[PDB]
């Protein structure tokens, strides 16, 4: 940042009637979340050319990423492994995300482990 | 012919002894399954060498990101979860004042 | 147990003299003796409130369900929050030799090391290092040495050519723990 | 790498090329006719850090040497690719050390033969 | 507290500028080469002395006729010695102790003596005369620029009365005219002769040898200050001078008794009698593993009988030892007196490890008497230049650094290159640890050497030739700065009257000759 | 050795500041002035 | 709120008597230890960790007395500790560094850290960097004060403490308020530019997890000033 | 990549005048400025690196970052010990010293008769 | 500043003097958003949707 | 004793302790249950000596003499070169669908795909192991002419290498050479004309 | 990789994937946008 | 770091290969005599 600072500041002592631009190219970590942008099978119904008309961009599509719920309610007959099965997790995972709760009653709100399929 | 040297002979006994030694220096490689103590196959000697060379030189992506953030001060967040992946990237842009 | 481990790692593995007497006093058999002990060794932190804070973990009350998990937690926290504890838990480190520059200059990187009376028995009686002209000096390329010169005879080479600087290489540190351990090993072998 | 760098460049005030033993006395030469014989230097006087009364080289009219800490520039010799002689301290710990193949088999002072011996 | 005001002074560049401006280009101080066509950046600067003139005392202050040429050739010899050093791997190591340095220098010496001096490398600084080795020899004497036969003689022999003035015969029966590179040890052997001492201006060495330095009294006074001391204050001054003189001279006495602390007898000890130098071997006991030492001249028969592998074990006094792998050394027997008025017999080697009672910084002072103390032989040009090399290596001014395109890469330059490893499995390339190598050819011109730049290089190990990425090559830097970091700085002969100097405008470089 | 004896007491005092290198002015106290100034004032006669 | 000044001023509260007491109690302590230990019979008292602990206590106190005693830590106390046979701990070395650095002796402080780095590296706490920072600031070498901070940002461990950030920032304000000589004073006071480092340092303190609200009220006034000189947002 | 062809960050300053020689001489000015400032910064970084090379601990955090994988290349959760990790770190620092030295050494090439920017 | 010939006798610096660069650079503020620190992540949902 | 020689080879303190245990037990059980001469104890001391020598000689001759010639190993680089050459010749065994898991092939391939492949620093034991393995491989990779004798490991591994061998006689002594040339020129000049 | 190349057509060259994010007036928002498109494109390419 | 780099003002860091301003430019405008030889 110190070099960058000297460099941005050379604009104050530049020669007469001369200006400048600063191009920067730096390296930066990006993060690809398979949680937010999951890789899934193509839908059971496909998408036509018809979802691509003009203004389809404004009408037929949401902005990516899609919102996938991180919270699920436990049904009556359900159990730890039944809930894990319904959500697509290992039971271990579902217990770690929910660590506060030891046992799960019907009609209780639960955290869905982010890796769930 | 004074400069010419005899190519030494290395018996499997020696090789397996040295391999135990390696295993006892780096226990974690036997745990994590980099090398096996056993020398059975003809190519096993070479194979373990190659596994070692890979373990030492191949940097796991999360580690790579962390290392680059330390001394080169590379900014960006860095994901430690298995479902995240650290992509080294560039950003170009302009400034004018 | 920490004291014990540190004393073993000192020698690189028997037990060193390090562990024999530690900074922690043994606790008297009473409630008030306990509170007094906690007070005087760990008392820069507030110990009581830490023991309270460490009670619940993720809604689960530890004190009334898992006793040893709770215990280890409260212990570990009081450990982390005191500076006094940090001080009394330190690992014994080797002792750094002060040095002076060579009398016949060859390397600026080669220095004459000081030797504590423990490392050289015999030898003429010496003062303390600073009084003798030794200083703290070290760098990546430092090398330490015991400096002396070859005895010149009666010959041409003695009169005309310069003195010949014989160096003998020495470590820059002194492991007091290893010296003690190995000397007691000698005493258990002799006996 | 001048001879007596310290004494001349770092030690002396003129960098060796200013003549500090010169009298500011009036000369009969035509170029020096402006030069007027100077009063003698003031006795107990407190100078400004960049000036002196001009008596000696140790006390110039103009103090050239900085009053800060001086440090020789960081050597551009590679420290990581250079292999020094093995020390006592290094050879005791040789069994924990991580070297390059060039460090173990080095032409001068190979460390593998030491690990073995 | 003084540092509360920051005073940067005036930067050296600004000073030099004001000087050369005030002198209207200061032509008195410029090398004569500044006045000839296309001076390189080194001719562009002022006339300061560099470190290269330091060990040559033949030329005193005014060098006489041909002396400066002789010196110039000595200087070259050293540059070549450095080149050989880099080539074969013996150069100063920043870490090195004294025995290591001793060994290293020794090998370098042997390799110097067997290598021919290269006259192509020799260049002439402004105004200097070109002079052949033959002319130099016949003027200054052959001992000065010795032929290998002469060197061999001096190193193998004894006598003083021979300083070799004229050439020597050779195995083919001719006069050996060969100039090999000069060597530290040869010049030391010359420093032993009285005649040579006189020739190089060190004659004083003979008179001064055992003696003390002349006492230096702190705050010693002129007569003109002393004239104002009252009788009592003058008594005090005398007391002071007396005490300093006595203290110093006594300190020198103690120093030159050369007493060492013997640990076994818990006493100081002192050397009365020297024996001659015996070759000695080590014998290890078979049963106990004990270690003994033996005169090889006494046991010669049996030892040689073991060297022939016939009877492999040496019996002495019913205790039998095995001869060690090498353990052949040259030691001197010493009779060491003890403060009890006692006598011991001790090897040179063992008495050497012992600890001195007096180890003053000024111990070598006699060798340059009244000039500063030196730990090396200053009368030896090669050894001095070598010592400077090691100093500058220790301090990070010299050593292996990543090469630039400006550093003077050329045929013959020693180099450390990261040896390319070839795998088909590798896209791009594989680098391996730096190895010693020489440059075979390096093209400067961009159109012969497109990016990334290459260097053709012959690796010293197996003699293998390759192109290497210039980013993989390291050169031995002489200084921090550059552009040419590889070549040394050359002092130029001093000119008393500088304004009168003449350039021939038609042939500025003296090409018609 | 023995607690609070002569030698221990001496080593507590530290390094001895030489009276030569002391810079005392007219009042017998160390100077206000910068070292370069004081040095010049007290320099030997010629 | 300056940590260095606090040592210096503490020295003026009966520093000599507290020192003498400390030495006395230290000897009392060594006697008591030798009693409690009664193989390693010969080095049993010095060998024990307790002995090391006590020696450290002695040093940590002597810092608080006058100049004389501070100067005596890296000289006599440490030598006597070597002589006695008592092995040191990381806090021994950091106290010796803090002593050397209050004295302004940078070469030796940095030496000790070098030795540590080389042999004992895994044990180095932040307080050695703190020692060095305080020291360089005292010797008024601000480029070193900077070098050591930048290094401590590169290795991100040990973790910088609010005290560290405080010492570095203070050293910057100190730098910014020094004058140059008259030659450079004709147009303006140059050294103000240093204050303009500050909004960079503050940004680093957020990357490092050093909470910016542990900084003395005093320093935070100077810093807030420094900010209002050079910092502005894209809005303004 | 090695030598000239590789870096963490690139800055391009695009200077613009109304007259060609203006912009040429500005470029010499700014260039020599960045040469000096660059050498100062990169030298500082270089001393930091040489110190980190000489020795140091490992973050608990950096170790944790090497050890977050459900499976490594050898098909199981892999245990990097602090040693190995320190070795990765060390290797990168090595490379950074080469690069720093390369930049510094080119800062020192362009002297007055010889300058080609 | 010691150079009495500065514009009068024809001396014009080819390189802008260090002291001047320092003054110039010390007069103006530095923009905060130029410092470029991102340690959290990218905000997918909320960032592009923020208050009008 | 034979067991001890082989097994504890690379940590020597451990070996000393085990020899001491073995022979001190042999000495207990030797003292009582034996009879009228002291020759037994001499024989056990002689067994400590024999064992020690057998081990020291085992690591001298089979390790230190193998590895100590550093030029022959091309100062560690020949060692690396061989390695890659070996992995080249044997790919259908090391990196192949039947040979190894996709993960490992990916990691290999990934290490090899970088702009510069830098060779990893390595622990002493590992250094030894690597060196030994590569000596053994070098044996097979080389032409049958060079298998037994050559100068350097890597010799003959890559066919196309241009060396600098060019001087046949320069290594020879000057005197011999000289006399030869004088005699031969004396004959050529005094014999024929052309 | 084949799927990545076919999905982002002229947005790959010399084996470098390059997205130019112009959508929003401010650079900050364009790194947000650009980063999103990148992970969305990787998410789809990864279907292979 | 420091606003004005050590290299500028510290004589330890003095660059011996730098030359003064006047010298190079005087040397440069030199036009040496074109008749170096007879005949041409």
């Amino acid at each position: 940042t110190e070099f960058e600072k000297r460099m941005y500041d050379i604009r104050h002592w530049l020669h007469r009637q001369t200006s400048c631009e600063f191009h920067t190219i730096y390296r930066r970590n990006v993060i690809h979340d398979s949680a937010v942008f999951p890789t899934e099978h193509d839908p059971a119904t496909p998408t036509t050319h018809e979802h691509h008309r003009m203004f389809s961009f404004a009408l037929d599509w949401q902005s990516a990423p899609v919102n996938r719920l991180s919270t699920d309610t436990v049904h009556e007959g359900e159990s730890w492994d039944a809930v894990a099965q319904r959500l697509g997790c290992s039971v271990g995972e579902l217990k770690d995300a929910n660590a506060e709760r030891e046992t799960i009653e019907a009609g209780v709100v639960i955290n869905v482990p982010v890796t769930a399929t | 012919n004074m400069n010419v040297v005899q190519r030494p002979c290395i018996e499997d006994g020696l090789l397996s002894l040295v391999l135990e030694a390696v295993t006892k220096r780096h226990p974690n490689w036997v745990k994590a399954g980099v090398i096996q103590t056993t020398l059975k196959d003809p190519f096993d000697a070479l194979r373990w060498m190659m596994h070692i060379f890979i373990r030492l030189s191949y940097v796991p992506h999360a580690g790579a990101a962390t290392i680059a953030r330390l001394s080169r001060r590379r900014i960006g967040p860095i994901g430690l979860e298995p479902h995240q992946f650290n992509v080294p990237a560039e950003l170009g842009f302009v400034e004018q004042y | 147990q920490t004291l014990q481990n540190n004393a073993v790692e000192a020698v690189g593995a028997g037990s060193a003299p390090w562990s024999i007497l530690g900074p922690l006093t043994a606790i008297g058999p009473t409630a008030e003796d306990t509170m007094v002990w906690l007070q005087q060794h760990y008392g820069d932190v507030d110990v009581m409130s830490i023991m309270r804070w460490a009670r619940f973990r993720k809604g689960k009350d530890l004190m009334a369900k898992d006793r040893p998990q709770y215990l280890a937690r409260a212990a570990a926290w009081i450990e982390l929050l005191s500076k006094r504890n940090r001080e009394m838990e330190e690992v014994p480190l080797t002792y750094m030799r002060k040095s002076k520059p060579l009398v016949l200059d060859t390397n600026s990187n080669v220095r004459v090391a000081w030797q504590t009376p423990l490392m050289r028995s015999g030898g003429p009686p010496r003062l303390l290092a600073r009084e003798e002209g030794y200083v703290f000096h070290h760098s990546n390329s430092s090398r330490f040495v015991e400096e002396t010169y070859r005895h010149p005879g009666e010959s041409l080479q003695s009169r005309y050519l310069a003195l010949q600087p014989l160096h003998t290489e020495v470590s820059a540190k002194e492991d007091f723990q290893r010296l003690y351990y190995q000397a007691q090993k000698h005493h258990k072998q002799q006996e | 790498q001048l001879q007596a760098q310290d004494r001349i460049i770092c030690g002396t005030h003129g960098a060796g090329i200013v003549a500090h033993q010169t009298a500011v006395n009036s000369s009969d030469n035509p170029m020096l006719s402006s030069v007027t014989t100077a009063a003698p230097a003031a006795d107990l006087s407190r100078t400004k850090p960049h000036e002196g009364t001009g008596t000696s080289e140790r006390d110039p009219y103009i103090r050239t040497l900085h009053n800060q800490r001086s440090a020789a520039p960081e050597s551009s010799v590679s420290q990581s690719h250079t292999v020094n002689a093995p020390t006592v301290d290094e050879c005791e710990m040789l069994a924990e050390r991580w070297g390059t193949m060039n460090y173990w088999h080095n032409d001068t002072f190979p460390r593998l033969v030491v690990f073995l011996k | 507290t003084e540092r509360n005001t920051i005073h940067y002074g005036v930067p050296i560049q600004q000073i030099v500028d004001e000087f050369v401006f005030r002198h209207r280009n200061a032509r008195g101080e410029r090398p004569l080469d500044y006045f000839k066509p296309f001076p390189n950046f080194r001719a562009l600067r002022l006339n300061r002395m560099y470190r290269d003139v330091e060990g040559f005392s033949l030329m005193k202050q005014r060098p006489e006729f041909l002396e400066w040429e002789l010196f110039t050739r000595y200087r070259q010899h050293h540059q070549q010695r450095r080149r050989l050093a880099l080539l074969h791997g013996l150069e100063p190591v920043a870490n090195e102790t004294a025995q290591e340095r001793d060994t290293r220098r020794h090998r370098l010496d042997e390799i110097c003596e067997r290598t021919p001096f290269d006259e192509r490398e020799m260049r002439v600084n402004d105004d200097e005369m070109r002079v052949s080795v033959e002319t130099l020899r016949s003027w200054f004497g052959v001992y000065m620029l010795p032929s290998p036969t002469v060197v061999n003689a001096v190193l193998g022999g004894s006598a003083s009365v021979n300083l070799h003035l004229y050439h020597l015969a050779d195995e083919m029966g001719t006069a050996d005219t060969r100039e090999h590179v000069l060597s530290s040890r040869y010049l030391n052997r010359l420093l032993l002769l009285e005649s040579y001492q006189n020739r190089v201006g060190r004659g004083f060495m003979n008179h001064v040898v055992g003696r003390a330095p002349e006492p230096v009294v702190p705050h010693e006074q002129p007569q003109e200050v002393l004239r104002h001391f009252s009788a009592e204050e003058r008594a005090m001054y005398e007391q002071h001078v007396k005490e300093q003189t006595s203290r110093q001279l006594g300190e020198w006495e103690r120093a030159m008794k050369r007493r060492r602390w013997l640990t076994d007898h818990q006493q100081y000890g002192h050397v009365v009698s020297h024996g001659l130098e015996t070759s000695v071997v080590d014998l290890s006991h078979t049963e106990t593993g004990a270690v003994l030492t033996v005169s090889t001249k006494a046991y010669e028969q049996e030892i040689e009988a073991v060297r022939m592998k016939t009877n492999a074990t040496i019996k002495v006094d019913g205790m039998v030892y095995n001869l060690l792998p090498n353990s052949e050394r040259r030691v001197v027997p010493l009779t060491v007196q003890l403060d009890s008025g006692e006598k011991i017999d001790m090897t040179s080697e063992d008495f050497d490890r012992c600890e001195l009672e007096a180890f003053p910084r000024n111990l070598n002072h006699a060798l340059n008497y009244g000039i500063a103390n030196y730990a090396y032989n200053r009368g030896n040009y090669v050894e001095t230049q070598d010592s400077i090399w090691e100093e500058q290596t220790a301090s990070g001014q010299e050593g292996w650094s990543p090469a630039t395109h400006a550093d003077g890469l050329r045929e013959g330059l020693p180099v450390r290159a990261r040896r390319p490893i070839f795998s088909s499995s590798a896209e791009q390339r594989i680098a391996g640890g730096p190895q010693r190598a020489v440059i075979i050819q390096y093209h400067h011109q961009p159109f012969f050497n497109p990016e990334p730049r290459l260097v053709k290089v012959a690796f010293q190990c197996d003699g293998t030739i390759m192109e290497v990425p210039i980013s993989d090559v390291m050169i031995w830097q002489r200084r921090y700065h550059g552009p040419e970091r590889t070549v040394g700085d050359e002092s130029r002969r001093y000119n008393p009257a500088a304004m009168r100097r003449y350039v021939d405008v038609t042939d500025p470089f003296n090409e018609k000759t | 050795d023995t607690q609070n004896d002569k030698k221990q007491l001496a080593r507590r005092l530290g390094r001895y500041m030489l009276f030569a290198n002391r810079s005392l002015d007219d009042t017998g106290f160390p100077t206000d002035a910068r070292a370069d100034d004081y040095t010049r004032w007290m320099a030997p006669p010629s | 709120c300056d940590p260095a000044l606090t040592y210096k001023l503490l020295g003026d509260e009966n520093g000599e008597e507290r020192a003498q007491e400390a030495y006395r109690w230290f000897d009392l302590a060594l006697t008591s230890l030798a009693v409690d230990c009664g193989h390693f019979v010969p080095y049993l008292p010095q060998g024990t960790a307790a002995a090391s602990h006590i020696t450290n206590a002695l040093m940590r106190t002597l810092l608080t007395c006058g100049y004389t005693h501070v100067a005596a830590i890296p000289d006599s106390v440490y030598d006597r500790m070597g002589s006695m046979g008592i092995s040191p701990t990381i806090s021994t070395y950091e106290l010796v560094m803090l002593a050397l650095s209050l004295q302004g002796n940078m070469v030796e402080a940095e030496s000790i850290l070098s030795f540590l780095r080389s042999h004992h590296s895994e044990h180095i706490t932040v307080e050695s960097f703190n020692a060095l920072l305080l020291g360089h600031r005292e010797a008024r070498q601000f480029d070193c004060c900077d070098a050591i901070w930048q290094e401590l940002v590169d290795r991100r461990w040990p973790r910088a403490s609010p005290l560290t950030a405080e010492l570095y920032l203070r050293s910057i304000m100190d730098h910014a308020n020094t004058p140059t000589s008259e030659p450079l004073q004709s147009f303006a006071n140059i050294n103000v530019v240093e204050k303009k480092k500050v909004p960079l340092v503050l940004a680093q303190m957020d990357e490092l997890g050093v909470p910016r609200t542990h900084l003395s009220r005093v320093l935070m006034d100077e810093v807030e000033d420094s900010l209002r000189k050079f910092q502005t947002y894209r809005s303004r | 990549e090695d030598g000239i062809r590789g870096s963490e960050v690139t800055y391009k300053i695009v200077l613009e005048g109304f007259w060609d020689h203006h912009v040429m001489k500005l470029a010499e000015d700014v260039c020599m400025f960045l040469k000096d400032v660059g050498r100062q910064i990169v030298e500082e970084k270089l001393v930091a690196v040489r110190r980190l090379l000489q020795g140091g601990a490992v973050d608990p955090e950096l170790l944790a970052a090497f050890n977050c994988a459900r499976a490594g290349p050898f098909g199981g959760l892999d245990e990097y010990d602090k040693e190995e990790v320190a070795n990765f770190l060390r290797s990168d620092l090595r490379r950074l010293e080469e690069q720093c030295l390369s930049v510094i050494n080119r800062c020192n090439v362009p002297v007055p008769g010889a300058t080609n920017i | 500043s010691h150079r009495r010939d500065y514009i009068r006798m024809g001396y014009i610096p080819r390189y802008t003097p260090w002291e001047w660069i320092a003054i110039q650079e010390a007069d103006q503020p530095l923009i905060a958003e130029q410092i470029r620190q991102d340690n959290i992540g990218t905000s997918y949902f909320f960032s592009l949707n923020r208050y009008w | 004793a034979e067991a001890a020689v082989t097994k504890f080879l690379f940590q020597r303190g451990s070996f000393e302790s085990m020899l001491h245990r073995i022979i001190t037990d042999a000495l207990e059980k030797m003292s009582t249950l034996a009879l009228g001469g002291q020759e037994g104890n001499l024989a056990l001391e002689a067994l400590k000596r024999q064992t020690l020598f057998k081990r020291n000689d085992y690591i001298q001759k089979r390790l230190i003499d193998v590895v100590s010639n550093s030029a022959y190993l091309g100062y560690g680089d020949s060692v690396w070169q061989v390695f890659f050459a070996a992995v080249e010749a044997n790919e259908e065994n090391l990196l192949s669908d039947r040979a190894t898991t996709d993960a490992i092939r990916a990691a290999w391939e990934g290490v090899m795909r970088e702009d510069v492949v830098r060779l990893p620093d390595v622990t002493g034991v590992v250094a030894l192991y690597l060196t030994l393995v590569c000596i053994r491989e070098s044996g097979r990779l080389v032409p049958e002419e060079l298998k037994e004798l050559s100068s350097g490991l890597e010799d003959g591994v890559r066919p196309g290498v241009r060396k600098l061998q060019q001087y046949p006689l320069i290594f020879l002594h000057p005197t011999v050479k000289r006399r030869f040339v004088v005699k031969a020129v004396a004959e050529i000049l005094h014999n024929s004309s052309s | 990789e084949r799927r990545l190349r076919i999905l982002a057509q002229h947005r790959v060259g010399m084996g470098v994937l390059k997205l130019d994010a112009d959508k929003y007036e401010d650079q900050a928002d364009n790194v947000t946008f650009g980063t999103t498109k990148l992970s969305e494109l990787l998410a789809d390419a990864r279907k292979a | 770091s420091a606003n004005i780099p050590r290299s500028v003002w510290d004589p330890a860091q003095h660059n011996p290969n730098w030359s003064d301003s006047y010298g190079h430019d005087i040397t440069n405008r030199r036009a040496w005599p074109a008749r170096k030889w007879t005949v041409g």
